[PDB]
């Protein structure tokens, strides 16, 4: 969000006289984004606190 | 996120015209009728000697000396003003007036007053006798709400 | 992490700036104009009558009987009025004005309707004899968007 | 460890009521003077014609023939309006403006063209002659900022 | 530094027209919350990376 608010016509913007509705629904792609990597550092939180036979868990 | 203040504010000028139209859209029919009445006018002075001088209300255009023709007493919302028997017609054009209002028309027309007349104004009216005139009702008169305070007489109006 | 609301929101009215921009530029130009039509008429009187009691249209200011100096019948949007054989011409000033309508002007001129003159209202006009004007064609006429529709009459218009 | 969106969001929409507090409270006021100007006019008509009648400048409002009370042409902003000798002031009201506007006023004045007058509109000024008014300076003029570009006229404007 | 050029007239800003020494006077606040933030940041990445007797290192 900070290198994203460096200014205007960045890399995928909009300029700022669009309608909000439309800047933000472009901009999307970067909102999830966002939250892809929240979610990513949420499940290494959570979680962490044909040879067949190799595949079973041992000991 | 963020932008609303563009969006609702060209949305609040968009229903604010929307407010404004009716208002404008009468205030100006109320305007294409001040005129109609402003062109059948002034043509009382022919009409109002015709008759002193003869003691017989003019039958036609012509009669009381004006413009012969109908035709040539149109203007920007008036499409003509016609006197049949002293009354004056005057008839809204069709292009460049409301919507309520064209093709629709107003009348003025007098009463021997014995020695003089005196003038009334409102919607069409016919004349029957010398001294007495009744509604062209026929369904293209322009509405009471377009006519002035000044233009709401009765056919009967003394 | 957060602070958007307010930068979104400052940058809505920021646009919302430049969206109503070129409408109070064209609200605001369409409305100087429409001064220029005032101060060129009030000045028809003059005009007119000057045509009816003598039949010869008023050759300048004087000759109509005002300001017998163009630059005195001058407003906040004029730069001046000038009668020139009847047709009364109006020049926007260039300090105070819009931006595409500065140093231009309009023209109101009359017809004999014979016992009487019609007025028009329009793009600058040079009159050519007593019953005939021509488009003062030369690149500084008021654009057509800025004009009324009441002020839409062509060179030829009767 | 986790919740700063709802915390920087209420800290920016905060802050942009901050941000947006002098624009609404100078449109605001630049508003509130907007009508106070429009009181003052409409008054214009009672002073132009107690003039070109009688060739002297209506001395107070019920020689302009106009409410023979000065607190009988107010408004929500404005406190009243006052004709002296021609000249039209219009005070701010002390409840319901901005807060460096209040008990502040404007004045509208006119001059003879001479068969006419021609209206000033501007920060308050006093009738000096007939032809002269000068800055009536006391310190509760409204700051040239509230005035529209329509109100920036000056004592000796011609 | 980029939220504080998102346009004019933001909190504690100037006017552009103001005269330039005056404007970057004024901001001063803002240029030294920068600074700190600065030093800040260095600090952390610098630092991080009688009884007598109770007093020594021990192991």
């Amino acid at each position: 969000k900070m290198f994203a608010d460096f200014g205007s016509e960045l890399p995928g913007p909009t300029q700022m006289i669009v309608n909000f509705s439309h800047m933000a629904q472009e901009y999307f792609f970067h909102v999830a984004g966002s939250i892809v990597a929240v979610v990513m550092s949420f499940t290494w939180s959570y979680r962490q606190p044909l040879f067949m036979p190799v595949f079973g868990p041992v000991l | 996120f963020t932008l609303i203040e563009l969006m609702i504010v060209i949305a609040i000028v968009g229903i604010l015209a929307a407010v404004a139209l009716p208002a404008y859209q009468d205030y100006t029919a109320r305007a294409q009728v001040s005129e109609a009445i402003l062109l059948a006018e002034g043509q009382k002075s022919a009409v109002t000697e015709y008759y002193l001088n003869h003691g017989k209300w003019p039958e036609n255009n012509t009669s009381a000396g004006v413009a012969s023709s109908p035709t040539d007493i149109k203007g920007k919302y008036v499409k003509e003003v016609e006197v049949k028997n002293g009354v004056v017609t005057a008839t809204m054009l069709s292009s460049g007036v409301n919507n309520e209002i064209k093709g629709k028309k107003l009348s003025l027309w007098a009463r021997r007053e014995n020695g003089s007349v005196k003038w009334f104004c409102g919607q069409p009216v016919t004349r029957t006798d010398d001294d007495t005139v009744a509604d062209a009702k026929d369904g293209k008169e322009i509405d009471t709400k377009h006519l002035p305070s000044t233009c709401r007489d009765n056919f009967d109006a003394k």
